[PDB]
């Protein structure tokens, strides 16, 4: 099962959590608790924005321009990618935008958080025909003391 | 170690100007979102204000047009301007780095802010 899983400011604006202009620490522990025990697949921006792999989990980085880097699995395509996850219940796709659109068509689950934050950004997740989804959950959530915006968890399944 | 040192805290009066800076050392300073909290005691943290890789800041709705952020990534220094304070702002003060999703996120040991009136 290939999941999909992504923070969206207004109009699906997407990017790196360091460049976005929010703190949400919420979305952190949400992204967390959805990920971990997974492995989980990354183009080439994304992981050089993160810096390091996300610990306990297997990390793959989809990439044309192959890297050096010893902790991580370096594929070049998107069947190499799922293959190299192996036999797992589900594997979590988080970004970036090409990698996004290239895994939704083989995707049967998205978690999305909806922020309300207007940011500009060139890069947008895919458009997905909302037809062909189903929201099984939504919870909305205040901005707080800690959290800077009001946001909204959602979880898609496919059909 | 510590990575995050705060200064610039100390005692004003009701509508006076403090400037508080956040060094950080041995981390690659660029990489990091930043961000200033505060806490009165007993009281919990709350954010303040955030400035990300690519400077784009947000300020919390009880300090719009009072207090503002910047960042100089030579100094490897966060910046918190704060004008017309008012006893309400009175709290320590917390500088806070975060890589990303993976982090590593870190903080410093604040400094104190009291406004008297």
């Amino acid at each position: 099962m290939i999941s999909l899983i992504a923070a969206l400011a207004v109009d699906r604006v997407i990017g790196m959590e360091n460049a976005m202009p929010w703190n949400l620490p919420a979305d952190l522990a949400w992204f967390k608790r959805n990920t971990l025990n997974k492995p989980v697949i990354m183009g080439r921006h994304t992981w050089e924005s993160i810096g390091r792999p996300l610990p306990g989990r297997k990390n793959i980085i989809l990439s044309s321009q192959p890297g050096t880097d010893d902790r991580v699995t370096w594929v070049k395509s998107v069947d190499e990618a799922i293959a190299a996850c192996g036999d797992v219940p589900e594997i979590m796709v988080i970004g970036g935008g090409r990698v996004y659109e290239q895994f939704l068509p083989k995707a049967q689950k998205l978690y999305l958080t909806h922020i309300d934050a207007e940011v500009e950004g060139d890069t947008h997740f895919p458009d997905y025909e909302p037809d062909d989804w189903e929201s099984v959950f939504s919870e909305f959530h205040d901005a707080d003391a800690q959290n800077s915006h009001s946001y909204c968890f959602e979880i898609l399944e496919r059909r | 170690q510590v990575q995050l040192q705060e200064s610039g805290g100390g005692l004003v009066q009701a509508g006076g100007s403090l400037r508080l800076s956040c060094k950080a050392s041995g981390i690659i300073f660029s990489v990091y979102k930043m961000t200033w909290y505060r806490q009165a005691p007993g009281k919990e943290r709350e954010l303040v204000a955030l400035i990300t890789t690519n400077n784009n800041t947000m300020t919390v709705d009880s300090v719009k047009g009072r207090f503002t952020i910047s960042r100089d990534n030579v100094q490897n220094t966060v910046y918190l301007e704060m004008n017309n304070l008012k006893p309400e702002d009175t709290a320590v003060y917390y500088c806070n780095a975060n890589r990303g999703l993976a982090g590593p996120a870190y903080w410093g040991q604040g400094t104190q802010v009291t406004v008297s009136s």
